[PDB]
RNA sequence: AACUGUCUCUUAUCUUUAAUCAGUGAAAUUGACCUUUCAGUGAAGAGGCUGAAAUAUAAUAAUAAGACGAGAAGACCCUAUGGAGCUUA
RNA sequence: CACCAACUUCCUAAACUUAAAUUGGGUUAAUCUAUAACUUUAUAGAUGCAACACUGUUAGUAUGAGUAACAAGAAUUCCAAUUCUCCAGGCAUACGCGUAUAACAACUCGGAUAACCAUUGUUAGUUAAUCAGAAUAGGCAAUAAUCACACUAUAAAUCACCUAUAACUUCUCUGUUAACCCAACACCGGAAUGCCUAAAGGAAAGAUCCAAAAAGAUAAAAGGAAAAGAA
């Protein structure tokens, strides 16, 4: 087993100089053993990526999946330690920078059948990894306009270089 | 039924990451002034509703003890009175339930 | 016009009979939203039977069958019926409650008899007229 | 022979299934695949060759009539100046 | 009235002629020994010394697939709480099992999913003079039962007690729990006997929707094989 996500939370940066900008806080929190499928947890993780702390909590509160309840507890724990240990002044000033799920060690059993058949029973466990960055979520992407696309095409034509000639 | 060959993770990754299969966000979340907790616009607050049910259970418990037997539902109206409030003439001809607690602020 | 409930038509009425009996005894019942809506019509019509009169022989047969506990029969004609004499309808108040966290996520609702002695339910409140938008609408109303 | 929804000739309701939510979780299978249509070529024979044609990406939902469908050492019968075994007085 | 096109050919640098069993010759990865080297090497001597392929063997992890698949009567005043709706083989002993018993504490594993425990840990338990299990030698015996009488029958069906000898005052030991056993299972069936048929024993509903198709059941305007009778 590897527990390097916690070690990422143990990273200590060098003292910042007075003429150095305040470093945004980064919090690494994970739940190593969850009796849940990582794929199902990943779906929850994918949606919440990049959202604010408050928005994620509100969405989770009205979610019907068991994994969502687990994430909310994990999210609440991460927020508590972030203020307690990572010097997060404002509770609201937190957003989900990263959210992903990993496989966990399972259990092996045989599934009996009533009529002499048998099956492979497996008890699934998973890991859940989240990194929280202090501050509001980054602004969303803006689609390219027609003007932007057209300009690039002309630039590409100009950028073309002649091939295999003097 | 199995495909004639193993399904590649690349193929599988695209299927599960298609937007149709992803979890959707909800924008109907609302705040409950009464409890100060979250609620849905079409759903009532449960923190305050929990108080009503808990008081109802306490009121029901008092009624059960007063009746003292099964199938003893009165044929007369019922009323609930709290400490500091005494039965009045208007309460005559109505079953009176006495509560040791004082009249709750929310309950009128 | 009817929800397909119960192992058979009798079960729905018997289940409705069980639901109706409990509501009369307690006057406020929490159940799945679909059941509460289905039984709301029966409860309102039962109150009309109480209004019809205690002497009504047909009402007794309906009341006797629907209410398994017979102590409620005097209550309906002497408590529920007198209570709702002024009212012309809407005797039952049904509201949606958050779904049960019992791993099945059933839709929940609470149905109660109006005029009951139980504490008032936390009903929704419309916006006050003192709000800026309402105050602006008030000015338009005054001019007209 | 009658009888009846067996049928002429189907319809309706109830139950199961069905569909949605949540929890749990197998099996045969699997060279790799960025996995199209038409004509040709070939061993009855082409998603992958030749030449034409079509073609945002990703998904989602339905049906088994025909190709006298594809097939095996399935099924069936008969043969041998074939073998070998067996019985002998 | 030409051009294109092969390493055919020419040209600069080079090179010196075109299938496959079989046959001659030169190297080499790795490990160890002898003797050296000293960021991983040399000369000799050795070998369990190199695997995409033996119906090869072991372990890990995928695919099918989060697919097949699976589950608890209602309300409340509450899981050793009440009441309501509905179901109808129950209780003892034998055999077997062997603590699965009960209380408490846990909520991970086990229940073919949970709740709840039958799982996990701790402690307790099943009380017997009555229930159950754990001297000798001789002599001498015709006639079934069937309410045994009548009555017949064939299929043929009953130690004792006498005579002697010997002993000479006793209640311990063991079984006793349970929803239990044999079927790989909390199996669907297998499992001896007595009593009795609800007073005993129980719950078909994880939720929502009311798709189609499919399965079972009920109903049919007019008709009646496109009632149970004959050959
Ligand atoms: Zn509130």
């Amino acid at each position: 087993i590897s527990r390097k996500w916690e070690k990422k939370n143990k990273i200590v940066y060098p003292p910042q100089l007075p003429g150095e900008p305040r470093r945004p806080a980064e919090i690494y929190h994970c739940r190593r053993q969850i009796k849940y499928s990582k794929d199902k947890m990943w779906y929850l993780a994918k949606m919440i990526r990049g959202m604010s702390i408050d928005q994620a909590l509100a969405q989770l509160e009205f979610n019907d999946k068991k994994g969502a309840q687990i994430i909310k507890e994990v999210l609440l724990e991460a927020q508590d330690m972030a203020v307690r240990d990572h010097n997060v002044e404002f509770r609201s000033n937190l957003h989900i920078a990263e959210s992903t799920s990993g496989r966990g060690q399972c259990l092996k059993r045989i599934r009996y059948h009533g009529r002499g058949r048998f099956g492979i029973m497996e008890k699934v466990y998973c890991h859940y990894f989240v990194k929280l960055v202090e501050g509001p979520p980054p602004p969303p992407e803006v689609p390219k306009t027609a003007v932007d696309h057209a300009k690039d095409y002309i630039q590409q034509l100009r950028s073309r270089t002649i091939i295999h000639t003097l | 039924a199995a495909p004639k060959n193993r399904r590649t993770i690349e193929v599988n990754r695209c299927r599960r990451r298609n937007p149709q299969k992803l979890i959707k966000i909800k924008n109907n979340i609302d705040i409950c002034p009464e409890c100060g907790h979250l609620k849905q616009k079409h759903v009532l607050c449960g923190y305050c509703y929990e108080k009503v049910r808990q008081e109802t259970t306490k009121i029901r418990q008092q009624i059960g003890a007063q009746e003292g037997g099964p199938f003893r539902a009165p044929s007369v109206e019922t009323m609930v009175l709290y400490t500091g409030e005494k039965p009045s003439e208007k309460d005559q001809g109505k079953r009176i339930v006495e509560r040791n607690i004082k009249r709750p602020s929310w309950f009128t | 016009v009817y929800r397909r409930l119960g192992l058979g038509p009798e079960s729905r009425i018997h289940l409705l009979r069980n639901l109706l009996t409990g509501l009369v005894r307690h006057e406020r019942i929490e159940a799945t939203w679909a059941r509460a809506d289905e039984m709301r019509g029966y409860a309102e019509k039962l109150i009309d039977y109480g209004k019809l009169g205690d002497t009504n022989e047909r009402a007794m047969r309906m009341a006797d069958f629907w209410l398994t506990e017979k102590d409620l029969i005097p209550k309906l004609f002497k408590v529920l019926a007198p209570r709702f004499q002024g009212q012309n309808g809407n005797y039952t108040r049904m509201l949606q409650i958050p779904n049960r966290k019992e791993q099945d996520r059933a839709k929940m609702a609470v149905i109660e008899y109006k005029g009951n002695y139980l504490p008032p339910l936390p009903l929704p409140h419309r916006d006050s007229n003192l709000t800026l938008l309402n105050q602006l609408l008030l000015g338009l109303q005054q001019d007209l």
